[PDB]
RNA sequence: CGAGGGCGCACCACCGGCCCGUCUCGCCCGCCGCGCCGGGGAGGUGGAGCACGAGCGCACGUGUUAGGACCCGAAAGAUGG
RNA sequence: CGACCUGGGUAUAGGGGCGAAAGACUAAUCGAACCAUCUAGUAGCUGGUUCCCUCCGAAGUUUCCCUCAGGAUAGCUGGC
RNA sequence: CUCAACCUAUUCUCAAACUUUAAAUGGGUAAGAAGCCCGGCUCGCUGGCGUGGAGCCGGGCGUGGAAUGCGAGUGCCUAGUGGGCCACUUUUGGUAAGCAGAACUGGCGCUGCGGGAUGAACCGAACGCCGGGUUAAGGCGCCCGAUGCCGACGCUCAUCA
RNA sequence: AGUUUGACUGGGGCGGUACACCUGUCAAACGGUAACGCAGGUGUCCUAAGGCGAGCUCAGGGAGGACAGAAACCUCCCGUGGAGCAGAAGGGCAAAAGCUCGCUUGAUCUUGAUUUUCAGUACGAAUACAGACCGUGAAAGCGGGGCCUCACGAUCCUUCUGACCUUUUGGGUUUUAAGCAGGAGGUGUCAGAAAAGUUACCACAGGGAUAACUGGCUUGUGGCGGCCAAGCGUUCAUAGCGACGUCGCUUUUUGAUCCUUCGAUGUCGGCUCUUCCUAUCAUUGUGAAGCAGAAUUCACCAAGCGUUGGAUUGUUCACCCA
RNA sequence: GUCUACGGCCAUACCACCCUGAACGCGCCCGAUCUCGUCUGAUCUCGGAAGCUAAGCAGGGUCGGGCCUGGUUAGUACUUGGAUGGGAGACCGCCUGGGAAUACCGGGUGCUGUAGGCUU
């Protein structure tokens, strides 16, 4: 016998996508060759993104997109994005840019090619850069979900300031003792 | 079973050594506390105002807020299988200046210049404390004594 | 029993609902009837408009 | 316990301390038309009986009291009420004592 | 290959800033209504907030709950015969 | 030979009847009959709970509870 | 003259709720790059002062400032459980208990295997299905594997060994 | 008619509160740590016993002084606190925190942070700040209750106080009502139902988590022995006894415990019948004596054999007759 | 070599008794008009400078008490971890590390900071 504890043996992540799409199963296998036959570091963080749900691939807006490439140094460089690339609204003026991205927003397709940009697939960047030189690997926000505003420590302690689960939002809703000094307790 | 009162258990702890009770010594007023220094948490007894409570007396803090009168220490506390660190108000009377601190901060002066004159004049030297090495061999001289002949004595009853 | 975090529910099923529960099964036939109705009533008024007044 | 009719406190109406007349609190008579003896009154009427619960376990034998300070200043009334800890007596400016005195045989 | 240097995703810690409530201080501004009118500032503090969106719909799994509620089981209570 | 025994006909029906009184009797059922329904009544309690292999793997402790054969809560577990 | 009280210096014996003194085991912290050293700037705080303190901005320092070992950090959802019991040691009540109640570690519960004839908890050791070798604790008259050694030195006779 | 008739608990009930708190101890030198563990305490009290400043020194003892004495008052000396600080205890405290005076109301109005219990929720209590308005002192400062460790209470409802505040439903005025913020009226089963019994006429779900009867552990108590030998025995410790002490054994007493049994091990006594034990009443063989004989007593090997008939009582026991 | 004022550590500094003290100083001392307090100019407050080191104070002394620090007590008491060690138990021994406290016997009896004086 040995002494060991075998709690931590197996460890948790993805090996594949849990999708069946056919298609991202296809530039799984490109990009499973490109992470093993290359130094690259970018292909393996692209290939492990591939097995990503898609809560771990939030979509990427537009302007979040051009704030990023507007950067010093990144003119002429690649923008890669393992997911949905959004159409933002809010912003008046698209510049130049090259996109790849594992999906595209209509609008935010035709903005771009507008813009004088270029819309690229991972097929593509492969063969644009096989070792992914040139490129600015970004990230939409990855906590901006409804369910982290409701993560953390328990409403009804102190210094939390988490969402609770509520049906309705009202006065008469979770708003008495507890909540205020005048009901009980406030914390 | 046990009362919870904030004193119970502290009638040695709290109370003052053999003849050095009355009047608290003003040197202990006179103390400069900066933020970030290391503080002992003792707790003397004669002075019951920012008291601290009994399960931080005998331990060491980092000063983080100093007032007129007392200092807020980050000092960790131990509960069940958690240690989180708290966050408390002592009077100046019931703390001290941790001199494990004080002793690395000269070994750090020390090293840092050890260093600077190392360069200047050239050769390498140990910086690093090592533990205890095995002795070394070495001679032992008789001197021309025989060295004396022990011998375990009789027992016999004392009292 | 309340377990961690939730969402405080309150079901209106203490009624003995299950003796009034409304099936959809002939919406089917019934937008169908309609459907019959409407064309006959159509081919009644015959130049009349057939939506109505 | 024993507290002058008289104190000096402040005052938030003024913002300062100004002298204040100090007379114990009594609750007021219940209005009938408050809210809750509305809804009381309502559920009470018909049959069902007794609808609400009756305490009938009195364990405290005392109750905080409670000084309802004045402004003398006449332009500004203003009341408070302060609560002072619980005791079995209490005197509004009664005789101060004295401590020299022979107590009387 | 590469010492160094640079732009830095997401995310984390921290410091600022903005919106609503409420306190403290204080000085200005606006006018078809000169008012018991309207607006603005600084410093604390309360908020399930902002700070270049992530949601909606459908499906599946797990967990909790209301329903006969995993299955079988009272002593009883009520209505009408 | 008696407050005697007994047939048949009648009357009293369920929280009601009837009782020389035993809570007796009221269709083998009586300290509240029988039948159907509400009703698959409720149960913190007892009993049961159906194929294989692989991997991980506990707790009977804290706090609060008309809480002490039960829950909530933290802890310990697994999965992602 | 004697016996007392009292005082003084001694003398016998003690304390879970006494103590001058005072361990072992034990608890906290530190053993650097978030550090050190140079300059400078901001403040409505502080102020004899270019003060004090805090913050901010640049620059230089790597011998990485004990040993040993190990890859870490972080989030969500969550079942079962919430009757325990036993052993060494410490330990409370009790005459005591296979009694009742705590502390610490390990175990049984959830665990098979070798040994203790037998046995939840002892001793050894933890387990995929096998071959060879060797052991642990325990054993080697026979049951029953192994002393069928020309084993060593003594002790002991029991009519309940 | 409907309902209720707490909990803990070496079974339940009765008794207590170990049910909310506080001190010392247990507790094994951080902290934490249980038993209907030990010794105690709490539901108050205080316009001063709160806050400042000043000035003093306390308990006790010695020596003196009209009435005066063991204690009345005055004086000196010693006095580490052996006093006092409201109360239980512990800690703390001497030109203090104690005593006496003087002036006072910081026991006032506010926002956050933190500690204690802890889930790191609440209440309660507490610590350090910050912003007002004050008190005291010459001032530094100290004070937002009591030298510290306890002295206390949610939602709903009610009541009072505050904003020339908000709402009061088509608009306006005024009552009224509702609201916002802060106190109070209380839940002591103290995180907070509104609650009397009885059942042998009883019922159900369960429980060997839990009593009554066997067994098991234990052996205080009961019973039976041993060691020492101060004494008893005219005399003489030990023929026969055995005080003060002390070591055991037994499970035919009674307790202690609650391990097995609550989908059930038929619960006293007697009758009948068998067997077993020996700590032997008799009988066989013996040793001892305060054994002359007779009788009796102590002890050994020893359970082969026997140990009865009756009155009263359900009795086991008990007592008497023979 | 000392002192005064303010101190830090707070007896190696305290306590009892004895001896010495030059110069400044610190005191004792004289007085009560003013300031201020008293039953009392005793204390406190104020105004002084005849006298005195008697006292405080400083230094020294005592087979002094205390205090401080060593030795002994003693590798003893106690103790971490270990054993299928001993013993009926009570307890005890050993292995592995740590390790006290009285009695008894020695030594010592304030160091020092800032500012200002005296000492031929
Ligand atoms: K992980
Ligand atoms: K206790
Ligand atoms: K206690
Ligand atoms: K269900
Ligand atoms: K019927
Ligand atoms: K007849
Ligand atoms: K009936
Ligand atoms: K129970
Ligand atoms: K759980
Ligand atoms: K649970
Ligand atoms: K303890
Ligand atoms: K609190
Ligand atoms: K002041
Ligand atoms: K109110
Ligand atoms: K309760
Ligand atoms: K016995
Ligand atoms: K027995
Ligand atoms: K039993
Ligand atoms: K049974
Ligand atoms: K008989
Ligand atoms: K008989
Ligand atoms: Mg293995
Ligand atoms: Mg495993
Ligand atoms: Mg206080
Ligand atoms: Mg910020
Ligand atoms: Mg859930
Ligand atoms: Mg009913
Ligand atoms: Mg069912
Ligand atoms: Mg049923
Ligand atoms: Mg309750
Ligand atoms: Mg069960
Ligand atoms: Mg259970
Ligand atoms: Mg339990
Ligand atoms: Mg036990
Ligand atoms: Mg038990
Ligand atoms: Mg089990
Ligand atoms: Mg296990
Ligand atoms: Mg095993
Ligand atoms: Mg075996
Ligand atoms: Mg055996
Ligand atoms: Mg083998
Ligand atoms: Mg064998
Ligand atoms: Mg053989
Ligand atoms: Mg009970
Ligand atoms: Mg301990
Ligand atoms: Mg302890
Ligand atoms: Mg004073
Ligand atoms: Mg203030
Ligand atoms: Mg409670
Ligand atoms: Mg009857
Ligand atoms: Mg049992
Ligand atoms: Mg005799
Ligand atoms: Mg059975
Ligand atoms: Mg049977
Ligand atoms: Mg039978
Ligand atoms: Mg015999
Ligand atoms: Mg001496
Ligand atoms: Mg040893
Ligand atoms: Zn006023």
């Amino acid at each position: 016998g040995v002494d060991i504890r075998h709690n931590k043996d197996r460890k948790v992540r993805r090996k594949e996508p849990k999708s069946q799409d056919i298609y991202l199963r296809l530039l799984v296998k490109l990009y499973r060759f490109l992470a093993r036959r290359t130094n690259s570091t970018f292909n393996q963080v692209v290939l492990k993104r591939l097995f990503m749900s898609r809560t771990n691939r939030p979509p990427l807006s537009l302007s979040r997109m051009i704030r990023k490439m507007k950067l010093p140094g990144r003119e002429n460089k690649t923008a890669v994005v393992v997911g949905t690339i959004t159409d933002d609204v809010r912003v008046q003026e698209v510049p130049k840019l090259k996109v790849c991205a594992l999906r595209v927003t209509s609008r935010a397709r035709s903005r771009i090619l507008r813009a004088g940009g270029k819309i690229l697939t991972f097929d593509q960047l492969a063969l644009d850069s096989p070792k992914g030189c040139g490129t600015v690997l970004l990230s939409g926000p990855r906590k901006g979900r409804e369910v982290y505003r409701h993560f953390g420590k328990a409403p009804g302690t102190p210094h939390s300031h988490t969402k609770p689960y509520v049906r309705s939002k009202g006065r008469k809703f979770e708003r008495a003792r507890g909540r205020r000094a005048s009901r009980g307790y406030k914390n | 079973t046990n009362t919870k009162g904030k004193r119970r258990g502290t009638r040695y702890m709290f109370s003052r050594p053999f003849r050095k009770h009355g009047v608290v010594p003003l040197a202990t007023y006179m103390r400069i506390y900066k933020k970030g220094d290391i503080v002992d948490i003792k707790g003397m007894g004669t002075v019951q105002k920012g008291m601290p409570h009994k399960c931080y007396h005998g331990k060491t803090g980092r000063v983080y807020n100093v007032t007129q009168h007392a200092v807020g220490i980050v000092v960790n506390k131990q509960v069940k299988g958690k240690i989180l660190a708290k966050r408390i108000n002592v009077r100046i009377e019931h703390i001290k200046h941790s001199k494990s601190r004080d002793s690395f901060l000269k070994r750090v002066k020390e090293n840092d210049q050890k260093k600077k004159e190392a360069k200047e004049k050239g050769t390498w030297v140990q910086l690093k404390r090592q533990p205890a090495p095995p002795r070394e061999a070495h001679f032992v001289r008789t001197n021309g004594k025989e060295p004396e002949l022990l011998e375990p004595i009789p027992y016999e009853f004392m009292a | 029993a309340p377990s961690r975090n939730g969402m405080v529910l309150k079901p209106h099923f203490h009624k003995d609902w299950q003796r009034r529960v409304a099936t959809w099964f002939n919406q089917p036939a019934r937008k169908i009837r309609r459907r019959k109705a409407r064309q006959a009533k159509a081919r009644r008024i015959a130049p009349r408009p057939a939506s109505g007044p | 316990v024993n507290v002058p009719k008289t104190r000096r406190t402040f005052c938030k109406k003024c913002g300062k301390h100004q002298p204040h007349k100090v007379t114990q609190y009594k609750k007021g008579k219940d209005s009938l038309y408050a809210q809750g003896k509305r809804r009381y009154d309502r559920k009470q009427s018909g049959y069902g009986g007794q609808t609400k619960p009756i305490f009938r376990k009195k364990a405290k034998t005392t109750k905080k009291i409670v000084l309802r300070l004045e402004c003398v200043e006449p332009n500004c009334r203003s009341k408070r009420m302060l609560a002072i800890k619980r005791c079995k007596h209490f005197e509004l400016g009664g005789d101060k004592k004295r401590k020299g005195q022979v107590i009387q045989f």
